[PDB]
């Protein structure tokens, strides 16, 4: 009965901002590291931004450093992705994914984020973010 | 694992943490240690799986270290084969033929790829063991982070003494302890490796199986003698 659900997808003007949210039902999201991955038209899945279960560690793809901000609320069972200064290059389907990090590894979530999300336990169906002059 | 030091990214890169799955999105529970003997095969103890011998219940993690970054694509493994020794029996205190094989694969179906943090361990030559008194090293999460320690092989004659274990020790087993009785394997180290040198090559000589107490005087840790299970092992592996 475990479900991950993204929300916040829409159509925004280049330079605009948009906030995504990932909510879980059926389990406690706070035990899990969360990663935002995206697939743009034509390209393969890439890690946008990731965060550890407690929120102490984060990682960002170079493409979005200084523009995106990931955060979470383990009381409300959510993880958010704040997107500022949006560019057409950001147009894609954005997925939320959750993975339990076993004890005995480094504190970093960098390798969690740089590998296209292969092996991530749980996945949402994804939400569409489109940046265009058509907005 | 009583006493010793915490390992790093190049210490015991063959060690495998074996977890049991919980219902729903609850994080898994640590169950046993194990050793990567082939890119696709982990060796552990049968008594770790006798309650729930179906492979779907478990997940294996590799490359554990405080300096290694967790990558689920290469360090998490599902079990596509769970093989317990067909003549595993539980005696009064000892396990007999306490050995099991787990065939592993990533989410994309790959086996373990060697790295700074993930290496296989060599099997012993048939019926060949390090001399008694040799320094072997044990490793585990047993009684937060991976630890390793050094124990010495104990002869069967010494081990089969009445004030030790008597006739509950056979020659398909291996005894090892600290001469100062201060270091030893404990609850939660089950299935983990006993690494001895044979011809100056690190070798999986033992699999943590049982013992009365932990680092208790006159009672050393008992191990499955891997050198006597090669035919069995390679009968399933290759």
């Amino acid at each position: 009965q475990v479900q991950l659900q993204e929300s916040g997808g829409g159509l925004v003007q280049p330079g605009g901002s948009l906030r995504l949210s990932c909510a879980a039902s059926g389990f406690t999201l706070g035990y899990y590291a969360i990663g935002w991955f995206r697939r743009a038209p034509g390209k393969e899945r890439e890690g946008v931004s990731c965060i550890s279960s407690s929120g102490g560690s984060t990682n960002y793809a170079d493409s979005v450093k200084g523009r995106f901000t990931i955060s979470r609320d383990n009381a409300k069972n959510t993880v958010d992705l704040q997107m500022n200064s949006l560019k057409p290059e950001d147009t894609a389907i954005y997925y939320c994914a959750a993975e339990w990090v076993p004890p005995g590894y480094g504190a970093t979530v960098q390798a969690l984020c740089n590998n296209a999300g292969y092996g991530m336990e749980y996945w949402g169906k994804g939400t569409q973010v489109t940046v265009s002059s058509a907005a | 694992i009583v006493g010793g030091e915490f390992t790093e990214v190049e210490n015991q890169p063959w060690f495998a943490a074996i977890y049991q799955k919980n219902k729903g999105g609850s994080p898994p529970s640590f169950k046993c240690g194990g050793s990567l003997i082939s890119p696709c095969w982990v060796a552990s103890a049968a008594h770790c799986f006798i309650q729930l011998p179906k492979k779907e219940n478990y997940v294996v993690y590799l490359g554990q270290s405080k300096e290694s970054s967790y990558n689920p694509g290469e360090m998490k493994f599902e079990v596509e084969q769970l093989i317990l020794h067909e003549y595993y029996r539980e005696d009064s205190l000892a396990y007999h033929n306490d050995i099991a094989l787990l065939k592993i694969r990533t989410s994309t179906g790959q086996c373990a790829q060697p790295s700074r943090s993930i290496q296989t361990i060599a099997l012993p030559p048939r019926f060949t063991d390090a001399p008694f008194g040799s320094d072997c090293e044990i490793t585990g999460f047993g009684k937060k982070n991976l630890k390793m320690s050094v124990v010495k092989l104990v002869s069967h004659e010494q081990c089969m003494q009445p004030h030790y274990y008597g006739s509950e020790i056979n020659y398909k087993m291996l005894c090892a302890a600290d001469p100062e009785w201060k270091t030893d394997s404990c609850k939660g180290d089950s299935g983990g490796p006993l690494i001895c040198n044979i011809e100056g090559r690190p070798t999986l000589s033992g699999i943590v199986s049982w013992g009365r107490g932990c680092a208790e005087k006159n009672k050393p840790g008992v191990y499955t003698r891997v050198s006597h299970f090669l035919d069995w092992i390679q009968s399933h592996i290759g």
